[PDB]
């Protein structure tokens, strides 16, 4: 019984009205506050530049048509009661293939003020596009942006702002990170203006700013190739009778530079241009291949100028160790400052 | 133009959402099974693909109709509109009907009341492995369905005399294994919400071995016997007898790469990953012996002749013995 | 080498359109943002208008509803349209591109920049 | 009879309305939950995530469908469950889950004459896990499932478990190729949001992986490797030919584990205790390696310190390694 | 203004329309004429057994609840119209999930002639089952078939017919090749019965001939087996003294093509049997140890009988490489007849 | 005035025979197609398909929806799509496609005063070309787009380009990882089937592979093994622990890299360009790693002739290898 007074408020606000017509058509501007709760944030493929993320999405604007009066101030109505009245049509410009989750309902919340004013949340698995420059991988750092608006209302029709300060407008739980080798330092909000062929959109945008962690390949490739390249100079110090045993050195030495090459070819985004882990893999590779040329020289002037061979690896056991040294000491301070 | 005044007057007051004989006795429920083909058997995902013609039998006082038509043959477009028992398959991963070019059911409806229901259905049902006897192994994949909501006191499943039917075997995608037969059985099993009466069928299932054996059991063999010729060959050789023992190690290896990419990954050991890795073994002990027996020479010549000898018969008879014993305790196992 | 070359500005007298253009060479800044920043005598520099790959324009409060930034993809350039000028408006005029790490109004942000055009506002 | 029946359900729908929850706009409802686990499997380390498939059961009261006159529990067909109220129960921490359909959608509606609703689904999901490898493989997971209302405020829905500990069943027939399930525990609580406070619903099961399979396929042949490295201490200098080949065959094989090994799990930065291991043991096959060739490139000066070295390194390599392994293993178990 | 003329005609032929009855019920047979035009014959996949297609499946048959009279002959109406009227439910025997293109309307069209006539075509990719035998793998040639007929009702109720001539009813489009490693060289047309234990059921098939192309495995396989195998036999001209020599040459060579032979059975579907590629390497690897088992021969004859060690060196220099050379013939003559 | 808008939307739509196209029974409806491109990735040669994203408007007049009364252009909710007449346009060579629908469907529709209709879609589409690699990687790829009419021939709707070259949009914007769009080009024409002719629109781009990668990981390493297994040649035969070393050294690395690039390539039957290098690389790498075990077998026999070999070789390798060369550039560039 107590139902039926509810029952004819919400027949009395469906009467009449048509869900074709944005709040206030041809006689203002529909102002719609909105602020993201991102419940956890995805994990950023480097193979597909793309990341994902999971929002409590927020919408509340204005329309006079749904003003009442009764017993509650407040209409916690159902998640069904949307479809029946009118709703920004906001899309997300870089998003590849969002999922609205409907298990095991619709995951939408509609709320009826006594004045009109609406608030409608909803949940969403974004997946949006994210554009990389990986010049410095793995030491690169990223700004994944994600940029949302109107789709077919125009700026002179509707706006959209923030419901509180820009800063504290995008919420990010604590415990919501579900990145592997990335590290948000941090989000900016801002807003904007598009002009497409269609008219001209307002667009709100907020960056995602993201560093990668070294850690992981320090680990798989920088620590194995700089041994392998230090194995490689063990050859300078063993004695000249020993022949055969530095054999094994320059090919078994040169072999073990291919596998670490190709294992950690893998892991290398397809790219038109040469990253950073490139330049190292390719200058320890010009040592240990040194290392072989440098044995056959040796070898080819043993037993013909003994002293001229003995020469060599002289300097061999210095200048090796030392222009590796310095290697390092370069691409190091030039990577890791910026 | 009387079709349509019949089928008019049975969807007259009809209450779709009540089961016949709701508040009288139990509705029982005759079922078929026409098997297409089973899909392949995945090792990593435990499950195995099956297309059938679900077939499904009952009573309906409801509807029955007196006219000279003794049978109405209808497309799927009254499936919406009688009461269909809500048959569902407990072990299915995921499984959907087939859309194309339309709902591929069908609907009979005869003058007593009997309603013959039939749909094309493809089931990801679920199936436990044992991969301990890789590629010697053996499996019975059932398929389990009952009533969702409808207790033992409601619906009744029963089989029929020719309750499943397999066509051309042969025909099937199933090529790595081998068809055996088939079981049917019925039990009832008690839920937190009622007991509900759930039909089984099991199928019989057994690896085909002929694929590794060419590909990888011949191959290892001959790479272990081919090591053994180093024994032969003099020991002033070094040229020569090292690099046979080489080229053995490099070969070995390249096939445990090869072999150990097509092994379905799992939490322990399964017999192929046992032979290869005892015939990488010997191989590799093969060049163990001569790098032994080289540096021997200088030290204690006299024990290095006799190291030679021991190999030649050594090697032969462990592997043989070695041999044996995978062979019978694998295909005697259990 | 990357270059950032600008042309256009000079003097213009209260108001009037005065269009600035930049002209990037040596690197496709497709992928990049490309912005505008004005840094009057001694004051600071000052972030007027940016638009990213995806042709979002964004701008500051102060030039809001009277500048207009329009890059050109084909020819790796960015314009920026001036009307009303002011006599505050009186500065040199830059050309930034990068990638907007830590926000995209910082100054930091741009790792490559333009020498400069001087704007010159009568009174 | 039938008519009497198909007569009183048309009368409960009749002037019913979907869109107000069951005492709206006073005392808040109770719905109570049972869930009956029928397998988890595809629990992957690479996108942190594990599939689950179950019974998920709601057990409320409406007091405008109440009947008379007919003692049963109808079991209405499942198409009336879009014509009357259902909570919007949502998981958290789900990515991609569904309602099995076939051969009809898996749902039930059974009413009861005081009113009782039990609404029933047969859902997969694969929900969310963040999984800390710090002590792989020796670590310990915790993956839960975190089951909320989303439209309804702690004013107007409360969950609690139906049947106190004994609400979710099914999880003693679970098996799991690489983790062995050790406990599972209930939690309820309230969550509060910008919006308001939501009840909440936790279901939790801690993972201990199984280290049987590591320890005879990784863990042995580290240490066989590094042991075979020692054979050249009791090996004559003059041999230069063999004492390289077992050094380098040592680490060779090592580099080998390590590569192969790293293809199986996420890019996580960390060390895991695998690579403490592997790292651990790669220094000593390169360290007796590197002690060879100071070895050989001395004792052609003074055989009598080089000799020395040998004799020493017997004792000193096999007392550092195994008090490796006392601080390694003692660390972690 | 004219609309309204064809507005009344499409309301009348659906007033009492009954759309679960098919045309002529309790009358005569409703015969379905059929073709298919071919856009795309999609790719083959030799690990499932299956093949896709891309077709225009066009329908028609005859309902005389539609007949009009009107300015048109030809009614071209929206595919809307399809959901209201009786049409055939055929389905494909061994499809496995075939797709309705939905992009970015229902990619269906529906005509109604004045005499009730109707045509009714969509576009549909299907999956298809296709049963395989690699005996002659990779010179074999199998014949993927197409089945669909009608689901609910028997061959007393409704009859497929071939729109045109049998041969000509199916068309495959010049450009509907995306075939990699095969060659579409014509496809079969014909008809038959199926019988089940519903009842009789109309079935219509169409076999596509394929032909593997060879192109890829001369070059990968059979030259390097074919290489490996002349290189073998260089072993004769050496010598007979140098048993290490000979030996390791000889033994060598079968690890050759043990590691050719497995690397090129990876591309095989894993079948239980022993494909024609095999047998030629089986060949090969009896060629191998020929040689070998000659030179082990010889060495026992050398100490005792060189006149013997001498003759069948001299012999196996000419024997072999006509031996080989006449295999070849044989296999390669037979498997591309065959 | 709110109201008044809602009885002329009301005043169209009743009536509105959504079955009939506009000008039924008459001259044809002229469509005008506007694309707006957002971007384009995943051009895989393995599936033969590259990934389309845009903005797809099309514009027609419809004489039933022409309203007065009111000087705006009405943008009506996107469902309001679901009761007017829409062309029934579709992409032949589309294998995939969808339209977004987050957070509702992306759709939009705009009325005019005279009834000339905006309707916007945005469509990922993924297309379908077939890619001649036989000179890949210095190969150029064609990849096309269609649109056609599906149930209405020439004789009821007509299809051209709003804008001329200008009617696509966004074409710059494109940054491909490996590939670089020379040009695009735009179609118009008509299609005879055998149910009618049919209009038709044609969006195709030529793609351009970039080569700056490939020259170095690739070439640059097939060269430089096979050049330094040419310095065995000038080594003495006294220094073979060189010789062996540069020959072991080179024909395993040369066959590393033949066998790593098969695995990480799109798989075909024809040989490609790149196929061709490696295959002549290797073949020559393998005849002086035999050459070396040639000499070595006779050179304890006849060291006259075996070191004259050597002096010859020396010839042989570079002149045929830089011939070589010189073929097969001039042949595929
Ligand atoms: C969360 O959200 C998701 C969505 O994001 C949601 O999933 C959707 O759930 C709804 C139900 O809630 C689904 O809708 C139903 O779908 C039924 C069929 O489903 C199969 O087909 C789907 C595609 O449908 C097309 O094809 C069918 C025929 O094959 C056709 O009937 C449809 O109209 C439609 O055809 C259109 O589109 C095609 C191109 O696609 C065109 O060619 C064509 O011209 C036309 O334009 C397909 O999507 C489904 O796949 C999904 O599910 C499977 C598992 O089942 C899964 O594996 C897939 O991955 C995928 O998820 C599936 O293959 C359809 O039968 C239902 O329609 C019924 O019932 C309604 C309601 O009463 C009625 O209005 C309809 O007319 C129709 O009546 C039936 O039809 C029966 C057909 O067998 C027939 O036997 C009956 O007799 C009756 O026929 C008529 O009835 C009327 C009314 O009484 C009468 O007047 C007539 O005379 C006649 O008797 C219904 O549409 C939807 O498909 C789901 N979509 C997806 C993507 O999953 C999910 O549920 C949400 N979760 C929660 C918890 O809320
Ligand atoms: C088989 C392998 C065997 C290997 C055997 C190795 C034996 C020695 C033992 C080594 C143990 C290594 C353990 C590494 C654990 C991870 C450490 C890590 O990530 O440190 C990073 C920071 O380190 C670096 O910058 C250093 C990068 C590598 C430098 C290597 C220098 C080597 C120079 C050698 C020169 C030799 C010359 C002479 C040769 C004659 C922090 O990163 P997070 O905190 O995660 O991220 C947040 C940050 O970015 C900040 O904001
Ligand atoms: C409604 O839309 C029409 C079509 O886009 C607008 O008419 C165009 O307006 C622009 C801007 O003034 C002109 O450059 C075009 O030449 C106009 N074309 C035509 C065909 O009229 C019209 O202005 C819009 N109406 C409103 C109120 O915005
Ligand atoms: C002339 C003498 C000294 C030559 C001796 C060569 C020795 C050192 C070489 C020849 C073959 C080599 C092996 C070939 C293959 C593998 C498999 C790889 O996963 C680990 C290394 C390992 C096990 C190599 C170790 C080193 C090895 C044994």
């Amino acid at each position: 019984d107590n139902t039926t007074v509810f029952t004819r408020i919400l027949d009395r606000l469906l009467d009449g009205y048509d869900n074709r017509l944005r709040p206030g058509l041809g006689e203002r501007v529909t102002e719609v506050k909105t602020d993201i709760f991102v419940t956890s944030f995805g994990p950023v493929s480097d193979h597909d530049m793309e990341y994902t993320i999971d929002v409590f999405f927020r919408q509340s604007w204005k329309d006079e048509r749904l003003k009442f009066k009764g017993p509650m101030t407040v209409l916690r109505l159902n998640n069904l009661m949307a479809s029946k009245i009118w709703t920004p049509d906001t899309f997300f410009h870089n998003g590849k293939k969002s999922v609205a989750h409907n298990m095991t309902m619709p995951n939408k919340l509609l709320r009826i003020t006594e004045d009109g004013t609406l608030l409608y949340t909803m949940r969403l698995t974004v997946r949006a596009e994210c554009p990389m420059h990986l010049e410095d991988f793995p030491m690169d750092a990223h700004a994944c942006p994600l940029k949302f608006g109107s789709y077919a209302y125009t700026r002179a029709e509707v706006v959209y702002e923030w419901t509180r300060e820009p800063a504290r407008s995008v919420v990010v739980a604590e415990d919501g990170s579900r990145l592997n080798q990335y590290d948000l330092l941090g989000q900016t909000v801002d807003s904007g203006i598009v002009q497409s062929s269609t008219g001209e959109y307002v667009v709100m945008t907020t960056h995602f700013h993201l560093k990668r962690k070294i850690g992981y390949f320090v680990i798989q490739t920088y620590l194995p190739c700089i041994m392998t390249v230090i194995l490689s100079q063990v050859s300078f110090w063993l004695n000249r009778e020993s022949v055969p045993a530095r054999t094994v050195f320059g090919v078994t030495t040169v072999l073990t530079m291919t596998t670490l090459s190709i294992s950690a070819r893998n892991s290398l985004p397809k790219v038109a241009y040469a990253t950073a882990m490139d330049w190292f893999i390719a200058v320890c590779y010009a040592f240990v291949f040194s290392a072989l040329i440098e044995f056959a020289t040796v070898n080819y002037f043993t037993k013909s100028q003994p002293a001229r061979a003995a020469k060599i690896d002289r300097l061999s056991r210095i200048a090796f160790p030392l222009l590796f040294g310095i290697f390092n000491l370069v691409y190091w301070a030039t990577y890791l400052n910026r | 133009g009387d079709v349509t005044v019949i089928l008019n007057n049975l969807l007259e007051g009809y209450d779709n959402k009540l089961r016949p004989d709701i508040g009288v006795k139990p509705t029982l429920i005759h079922t078929d099974m026409y098997v297409n083909s089973i899909g392949p058997v995945n090792a990593i995902n435990m499950e195995y693909t099956i297309d059938i013609f679900f077939a499904q039998t009952w009573y309906d006082r409801r509807l029955k109709f007196n006219s000279t038509i003794k049978v109405l043959r209808l497309n799927s477009n009254m499936v919406g509109k009688i009461w269909i028992p809500d048959t569902f398959f407990r072990n299915s991963k995921k499984a959907d009907a087939h859309w194309i070019t339309t709902p591929n059911r069908m609907l009979r409806i005869w003058n007593d009341g009997r309603v013959l229901y039939t749909l094309r259905l493809t089931i990801d049902a679920e199936c436990q492995l044992q991969l301990h006897n890789f590629p010697m192994d053996e499996h019975s994949c059932p398929l389990e369905f009952s009533s969702y909501g409808y207790p033992r006191e409601e619906i009744v499943y029963q089989w029929k005399r020719s309750s499943v039917e397999v066509g051309d075997t042969r025909s099937w995608r199933l090529y790595q294994f081998s068809f055996v037969g088939l079981r049917n059985t019925t039990e009832v099993v008690k839920t937190t919400s009622g007991d509900y009466v759930v039909m089984s069928v099991y199928f019989d299932l057994s690896r085909r071995m002929g694929y590794f054996t060419i590909q990888t059991y011949i191959p290892c063999t001959l790479i272990v016997v081919l090591s053994w010729v180093s024994f032969w060959i003099n020991k002033d050789a070094v040229p020569a007898r090292t690099s046979l023992g080489i080229t053995t190690v490099l070969t070995m290896t390249t096939l445990s790469t090869i072999a150990r990419k097509s092994l379905p990954k799992v939490s322990y050991v399964t017999a192929m990953d046992l032979f290869v890795s005892v015939c990488f073994i010997f191989v590799f002990s093969a060049l163990v012996e001569y790098g032994t027996l080289h540096y021997f020479v200088s030290s204690q010549p006299a024990r290095a002749a006799k190291m030679d000898s021991y190999a030649r018969i050594f090697f032969p008879t462990a592997f043989c013995l070695f041999n044996l014993v995978y062979w019978v305790s694998y295909l005697y196992l259990g | 080498q990357v270059q950032l070359q600008e042309s256009g500005g000079g003097l213009v007298q209260a108001g009037g359109s005065l269009r600035v253009s930049c002209a990037a060479s040596g690197r496709t800044f497709t992928t990049y943002i490309m912005a505008w920043f004005r840094q009057a005598p001694g004051k600071e520099r000052e972030f007027l208008a940016a638009m990213d790959q995806g042709r979002i324009q964004y701008y500051g409060d102060s030039v809001r509803g009277r500048f207009t930034i329009s890059r050109d993809y084909a020819k790796n350039s960015v314009d920026l349209q001036l009307d009303g000028l002011r006599p505050e408006d009186t500065a040199v005029y830059y050309c930034a591109a990068g990638a907007g790490f830590w926000g995209l109004r910082t100054a930091s942000s741009y790792h490559y920049w333009g020498q400069g055009t001087q704007v010159t506002v009568s009174s | 009879n039938m008519s009497f029946v198909k007569e009183t359900v048309d009368k409960l729908l009749k002037g019913y309305d979907i869109r107000l929850r069951p005492d709206f706009g006073g005392p808040p409802v109770c719905v109570g939950m049972n869930i009956d686990i029928a397998s988890i499997d595809m629990v992957s380390e690479v996108n942190m995530d594990y599939t689950l498939t179950m019974y998920f059961q709601q057990y409320w009261r409406d007091k405008r469908l109440a009947y008379s006159g007919i003692p049963l529990n109808l079991t209405l067909d499942n198409r009336v469950a879009d014509q009357l109220w259902v909570p919007d129960t949502y998981f958290l921490n789900d990515k991609k889950s569904f309602v099995h359909g076939v051969t009809v959608k898996n749902r039930m509606i059974r009413l009861h004459p005081d009113g009782t609703v039990l609404y029933g689904l047969r859902i997969t999901t694969t929900a969310a896990c963040m999984m800390d490898l710090r002590r792989y493989p020796l670590d310990e997971q915790n993956c839960t499932l975190e089951i909320e209302s989303y439209g309804y405020t702690t004013d107007d829905i409360e969950f609690y478990w139906r049947g106190g500990d004994k609400a979710v069943t099914g999880v003693e027939r679970i098996e799991l190729p690489q983790f062995s399930i050790v406990e599972h525990r209930l939690v309820s609580r309230n969550v509060v949001f910008a919006t308001g406070a939501y009840p909440r619903l936790s279901l939790s099961f801690r993972l201990k992986r199984n280290i049987g399979y590591f320890i005879l396929q990784t863990y042995m042949p580290s240490i066989l490797i590094t042991i075979l490295s020692w054979v050249s201490f009791w090996i004559n200098y003059d041999a230069s030919a063999a004492r390289v080949a077992l050094g380098i065959t040592t680490v060779l094989t090592m580099t080998t584990i390590n590569t192969h090994l790293r293809e199986t799990l996420p890019k996580i930065p960390y060390v895991k205790a695998i690579d403490m291991y592997l790292m651990g043991c790669f220094v000593f096959v390169f360290l007796a390696l590197l002690e060879y060739a100071f070895v050989n490139y001395i004792f052609f000066s003074q055989p009598a310190r080089a000799a020395a070295i040998d004799r020493w390194s017997r004792i000193v390599f096999p007392f550092t390694f195994s008090l490796f392994n006392l601080v390694y293993w003692l660390y972690y178990v």
